[PDB]
């Protein structure tokens, strides 16, 4: 599921450059946007159990 | 399952075993005590279970030392047994120091022999409250109450039984503070007739004691005299 | 959260989170008497000022006491379940004498504090026995610190304080206190009498007449603990 | 709870010292009384009451005043309910619950 | 921006504080120190009353026993 | 003689301090080389923290004295002497972005890019992403656009994970 | 009298529940952190205070146990309290019979066994306690830890309670073997910064070294130093 | 107390001991330890279950202990428990060498901690100690032995024998390619790590996480040796060489 929304994040980041082509910044930053956001939610269901 | 021992405390912070204790010395006959400046005096309401019983049977007054009584409510059994305690501690200071023993070091000993009772499953709560008085020149007259709690206080006129809320009321109309052991006697007996419920009990007989400085501070059974001139007293005042 | 596992919740043993929840209730059970205290100390006194209830005339208020004598310069003020109390401040002059008769000389206030914080803990690793539900403070003069104030409780915890509450009100009490502490000195004169008797008559919504508070000082001029007469108290209520 | 919805939470406690001073005299006003009543007795031993308790006790005063076949109450009437009330109240869980 | 906040309130102190508070419980901050400012009859806001509101709105919870930690 | 050396270090601190807000940089520099044997008689820590404080107030001022260069130089010296690491890498960082102002460019790129391979070794996330800035000032000033651009979105990144004081976040801004 | 039962009892998997949760209760502790340096050892904790009523001084954390060994922990300070009274009696009996100060190693072997003995003695639970040991024999520091089961391992740097994972991650890739002294305690002020949520201050933190002269726990005045740094 | 009781020591409907049998459970979890016996000594091979960066290096050994002169043991299950019984140990050793001034054999100071071990199982109300022990050492009476024992109190000579974790494959393994009779203590090194080799799935030997001693007789005294990590690691690279070989 990461590995699928990270292409799908990447690919918007280089609409909002509007660019039509994907860049290895605009990966990088997809990975720090979903993979971060993962780690959030799973914080959070941590904290809920606590 | 959170009053099924004396170990434990309730969610809330409380103690059941200690609470269902005190449950049952609320439902023994009411026995009152009433300090005074000459001395102490002390009342029960013995109920007469069955006429095959002696008279004196079952007393509910000691001596634990002499110059200082006890009342009891409740498990009649636990009372003795704490009698027999408060006589040991009484007897055990002489012994050491070599004269009586005060009545408030006395009731603190016992209280405190009481509250051991409270903190482990291995033992269960003493189920009855007792009052110990005395009088002595040096200290003067002196009035204690215990609970199963092992909560000791001295009191001016003390109730404890079943009709303790209706003797509390008749007791606060009394003044003693300004009275005589010959007059308050009487008072404890008018007290605990009219506490005492004919309908529901059969009959009862009442026993007097008290200690001062008629008595020469020494706890002593009230002549059958005087505690005959009390009842009458008593059954005049209720007309 | 409070996930339950055997009998964790009837003696003395962990619960899956690591509580103690039969320790947490003697904490609770310290708020049944109904009663608050305060503690604060001075530049060069310290005072206790607590509670005083009276149900009825019938109740001889001169034994009705909260405030105890451990020794000639060590006075301290009990809350909570009665009888546990008077347990504890049995417990508390056994061991000062002890100590004066081993070592030959007082007990600071510190060492007293811990020694009772010891045997409380005891409790709460034995599965025998429940805890005390009741709280100490306790206050005296010490040789080189000056002016002690000190709280022991169900736990075991003994940290020392400058200000301190305990019962109902303990929390308004405290921060009550904190904010007074925090401004300049939290009183720095034997008027923190005043300071303490505000305090408590601040968060009860009292105005305390005579006969309803009892207070104990330690002066570093005197000092031998002294439990304050109804006559002196009334005066400091007047005044302030 | 949110503090856009219920911006208040209003604390509405058990009454103090004072609470049930003025509640016992609101209660009691209206009540046909010979004799000189203490409030603060009554207040004293009230302890752990709510309004609705407090009015209860001027109710049972007045029904003890009737038992008696009196037209007037009586501050061992005020005692007798105050008693009365307070044995009342131990069949109930004393205990609140905060937003949280 | 809306408010009158005289110049004594420094919201950094309130931004500083390790508090886990909404957008409403902002709000109502600001809310609870205008009412206060009502109440007293006062057109400005001063850091009393922002101290005083932030109390009442972010009430702490009930504070862990120490004998842990 | 701990009270003398209390008092003593109080009023060099002092000293240079007033110094520092008069403006008189040869004075302060002078301090600062009389101050050189004073390390042995102070705790490290305090020895530090006085050695760091002249030398903010010293460089809080822009006076091209021609000192600035050499006198970091013996700073970082006297670190790596007495083993402080972490006081090394604040000053190379201080010196970089000293070498940045006096038009020293080709030079600084080598030892930012020690700097910058050091604490990524480590996990320093504020001198990391301050370094990161300078390095992009610098490739900025040297005109090679696309990378400056790089190395800031680098920093961007790296300061997004961090809460950047108002100072900081004003400089990425 | 006492149950005479375990109340630790194996479950089904194999596992200690109760000592699992007395590491819980650890866990949830306060953080604590302590370096092995090249020439020394450190022991540092976080001691917030509740509210500005409590005296910081009044009770400590890195208390000694002889003149060249002290101790830290991370759990229920009363349980530490009664730890590090037997550890004193432990050290001396040892010092009574041989005229020698207890060995670091010696010293953690006998508190362990005391903790161990409360995981299978009766009517009683396991100390919510670890406890972090620092000492200095035979012209080298030693840093022990002690877990509420009685296990001890010896450290060249470490961290318990709150946030201990990201604690030792921290420490993992700043450790270094030729450390300093006054680098290690730099380094494990910083490592508590690490998660401190709020200002630190002398008060609000307590640290102790030890060295060839000895242990000794740091004055405000110097914890003060070191954070200004 | 009845209610609070756990009844560690009462047999099950099935006449089992649940409490040594998760016990038993418990050991299946540990380090891997490992016993060999060869015609001219005996060797121990551990899984140094504790790695990581930061820890240090103290004493000689992290689970092998020595009890005497002759003997020596390791260890699978609660550490703490561990430790209680290698001190009972190393006390019954020397209280027989005082008795008789001669050292304890063998067999007979297992059997002793066998005894203390089945006594738990039987009355006092306690737990089981969790650990499993395997011993190495040479007497007059047997020469060079092994034994193995649980938290049953039960104990049992071996040739070649494991407990921990995959000592089901262990034990296969060594069955299968045990050459009774004819080993040496080369060819049972080697075979230690061929076996410590394929249990450990995580991972590989990095020379790290295994510690080997061995005993032997030098010049009528018995010795007891850890191997370093230089020869360890020989160990290893020629196992990784005739592995190659092999293939």
């Amino acid at each position: 599921a990461e590995v699928k929304g990270v292409c799908t994040e990447a690919g918007m980041y280089a609409l909002r450059e509007r660019r039509v082509h994907v860049t290895q910044e605009d990966f990088e930053m997809a990975v720090a946007k979903v993979m971060q956001k993962d780690s959030e939610k799973n914080m959070s269901i941590k904290k809920l159990w606590k | 399952g959170y009053d099924l021992s004396a170990s434990t405390f309730s969610p809330d912070g409380r103690v059941f075993q200690v609470e269902y204790a005190m449950k049952a010395v609320e439902n023994s006959s009411t026995a009152i005590g009433i300090r005074c400046k000459d001395g102490v005096v002390f009342g029960v309401e013995k109920l007469v279970l069955s006429k095959l019983y002696e008279e004196g049977s079952n007393k509910r007054l000691f001596n634990v030392d002499r110059h200082v009584g006890m009342a009891v409510a409740g498990l009649l059994a636990d009372a003795r047994s704490l009698a027999d305690i408060a006589r040991e501690e009484a007897s055990n200071f002489r012994s050491n120091f070599g004269y009586n023993i005060p009545l408030k070091h006395l009731a603190d000993r016992v209280a405190m022999y009481v509250h051991a009772y409270t903190l482990y499953s291995a033992v269960r709560p003493f189920g009855c409250s007792f009052m110990l008085g005395s009088y002595s020149v040096n200290d003067g007259a002196q009035l204690y109450m215990i609970d199963p709690s092992g909560v000791s206080y001295g009191y001016w006129g003390c109730a404890i039984g079943k009709a303790r809320q209706a003797a509390k009321t008749e007791i606060e109309k009394l003044q003693m503070k300004e009275m005589t052991c010959r007059d308050i006697v009487k008072e404890v007996a008018k007290i605990i007739y009219i506490v005492h419920d004919e309908v529901k009990d059969k009959a009862f007989e009442l026993e007097l004691s008290w200690v001062g400085e008629l008595t020469n501070g020494r706890h002593e059974i009230v002549p059958k005299d005087i505690r005959e001139e009390a009842e009458k007293y008593a059954k005049e005042s209720l007309k | 959260r409070g996930s339950s596992a055997g009998f964790d919740r009837h003696i003395t043993i962990f619960s899956p989170e690591g509580r103690l929840y039969q320790v947490e209730y003697a904490f609770k059970a310290i708020n049944q008497g109904g009663l608050t205290s305060v503690a604060v100390r001075g530049k060069d006194c310290a005072v206790i000022v607590t509670q005083k209830k009276v149900p009825d005339k019938l109740l001889d208020s001169s034994t009705v006491t909260h405030l105890f004598k451990i020794t000639e310069n060590i006075g301290c003020v009990m809350t909570g379940m009665t009888a546990d109390s008077r347990s504890q401040v049995q417990r508390a002059r056994y061991e000062a004498a002890n100590w004066k008769y081993k070592y030959g000389y007082e007990i600071p206030v510190d060492m007293l504090c811990k020694r009772i914080a010891d045997i409380s803990q005891v409790y709460t690793q034995n599965a025998e026995m429940r805890p005390l539900g009741c709280c100490m403070i306790l206050i005296g003069i010490d040789e080189e610190q000056g002016p002690q104030v000190y709280k022991c409780d169900p736990a075991g915890y003994y940290c020392g304080f400058k200000a301190t509450a305990a019962g109902v009100k303990q929390t308004e009490s405290t921060s009550f206190l904190e904010k007074k502490v925090k401004k300049k000195f939290d009183w720095t004169f034997e008027q923190t009498v005043e300071t303490a008797i505000t305090c408590l008559s601040t968060v009860l919504s009292i105005d305390f007449k005579p006969s309803e508070i009892e207070v104990g000082v330690v002066t570093v001029e005197n000092p031998k603990f002294r439990i304050l007469t109804e006559a002196e108290i009334d005066a400091h209520l007047v005044a302030l | 709870l949110r503090p856009g919805r219920l911006d208040r939470k209003i604390h509405i406690d058990l009454p103090n010292e004072q609470a049930r001073l003025d509640i016992l005299k609101i209660h009691a006003g209206p009540i046909t009384k010979h004799g000189e009543i203490d409030y603060e007795a009554i207040v004293k031993l009230s302890d752990g009451f709510n309004g609705a308790d407090l009015r209860n006790v001027c109710t049972e005063a007045g029904m003890f005043a009737i038992r008696a076949d009196h037209d007037f109450v009586v501050q061992e009437d005020f005692m007798k309910a105050v008693r009365k009330v307070a044995d009342s109240k131990k069949l109930e869980s004393k205990l609140d619950y905060k937003p949280v | 921006s809306k408010m009158n906040l005289s110049e004594e309130v420094d919201l950094e102190d309130y931004v500083a504080r390790p508090d886990k508070i909404s957008g409403a419980d902002i709000n109502s901050i600001c809310q609870e120190s205008g009412m206060l400012a009502v109440r007293e009859n006062r057109y400005i806001v001063l850091a009393k009353d922002f101290e005083k509101a932030y109390k009442t709105v972010i009430k702490k919870d009930e504070q862990e026993h120490e004998f842990y930690k | 003689d701990e009270e003398a050396v209390q008092v003593k270090e109080q009023s060099i601190l002092e000293l240079g301090s007033l110094l520092a807000k008069t403006g008189q940089a040869a004075e302060l520099g002078g301090l600062l080389k009389y101050v050189r044997p004073f390390l042995n008689s102070i705790s490290k820590a305090k020895a530090a923290r006085l050695v760091r404080s002249l030398l903010d107030l010293f460089l809080d001022m822009e006076a091209a004295t021609g000192q600035e260069v050499e006198l970091c130089l013996e700073c970082i010296e006297w670190a790596k002497s007495e083993k402080r690491t972490f006081l090394r890498q604040a000053l190379e960082a201080r010196l970089v972005s000293l070498y940045f102002d006096t038009k020293r460019y080709q030079e600084a790129l080598h030892l930012g890019s020690q700097l910058l391979r050091e604490l990524k070794k480590m996990d320093d996330k504020a001198l990391l992403v301050e370094v990161q800035l300078l390095e992009s000032k610098t490739y900025h000033a040297l005109s090679n656009l696309p990378k400056a651009r790089a190395a800031l979105t680098s920093a961007r990144t790296t300061a997004n994970a961090i809460y950047c004081p108002p100072k900081l976040q004003a400089t990425l801004d | 009298r006492g149950y005479s039962f375990s109340l630790t009892t194996f479950s089904p998997s194999g596992k200690l529940v109760q000592i699992e949760y007395a590491l819980a209760a650890v866990a949830g502790g306060a953080p604590s952190v302590g370096i092995k340096a090249a020439n020394g050892v450190v022991l540092a904790t976080e001691k917030k205070q509740k509210s500005i009523l409590y005296d910081e001084r009044s009770v400590h954390k890195v208390e000694p146990i002889t003149k060249h060994i002290g101790l830290v922990y991370s759990g229920m300070g009363p349980d530490y309290r009664v730890l590090v009274h037997r550890a004193r009696k432990l050290a001396q009996q040892y010092y009574l019979v041989y005229q020698e100060p207890i060995p670091t190693a010696q010293l953690v072997q006998r508190v362990a066994s005391v903790m161990q003995e409360y995981t299978q003695s009766g009517g009683v639970r396991p100390f919510g306690v670890s406890l972090l040991i620092c000492g200095w024999n035979e012209g080298r520091p030693y840093l022990f830890q002690s877990d509420p089961s009685g296990a001890y391992f010896a450290w060249k740097a470490t961290a318990m309670g709150k946030n201990y994972v990201n604690g030792k991650t921290f420490l993992e890739k700043r450790y270094n073997e030729d450390l300093e002294l006054e680098d290690a305690i730099h380094t494990a002020i910083l490592t508590l910064k690490e998660s401190f949520e709020g200002q630190m201050t002398e008060d609000n933190i307590e640290v102790g070294i030890c060295n060839e002269a000895g242990f000794r726990r740091l004055t405000p005045t110097e914890v003060k130093d070191y954070l200004a740094a | 107390s009845r209610r609070y009781d756990s009844r560690t020591t009462i047999f099950s409907p099935e006449g089992r001991l649940y409490q040594v049998e998760y016990a038993m459970e418990a050991i299946g979890h540990a380090g891997t330890c490992l016993g060999i016996l060869a015609n001219d000594g005996v060797l121990l091979a551990a899984e140094r279950r504790n790695i990581h960066k930061l820890l240090d290096e103290v004493f000689f050994s992290e689970k092998i202990y020595k009890l005497n002169e002759d003997m020596a043991c390791s260890v699978a299950g609660i550490t703490s428990d561990a430790n209680v019984l290698t001190n009972e140990l190393r006390l019954i050793a020397q209280r027989y060498l005082l008795q008789y001034q001669e050292p304890i054999p063998c067999e007979q100071l297992v059997t002793a901690l066998c005894d203390i071990k089945q006594a738990y199982t039987q009355f006092g109300g306690k737990r089981p100690f969790g650990v499993s022990l395997l011993y190495i050492g040479w007497d007059k009476h047997y020469g060079f032995q092994l034994y193995q024992s649980d938290p049953s109190g039960n104990y049992g000579g071996w040739k070649a024998t494991c407990i921990g974790n995959n000592s089901a494959a262990a034990v296969s393994m060594l069955k299968q390619d045990y050459k009774e009779g004819e080993m040496t203590l080369k060819s049972a090194l080697a075979l230690a790590i061929k076996v410590l080799n394929k249990t450990m799935d995580v991972s590989k030997l990095s020379a790290e996480k295994v510690e080997i001693a061995t005993l032997t007789r030098e010049n009528g005294k018995t010795v007891i040796r850890v191997l370093k990590q230089k020869e360890v690691e020989q160990l290893i690279k020629k196992h990784e060489e005739e592995e190659a070989k092999a293939e």
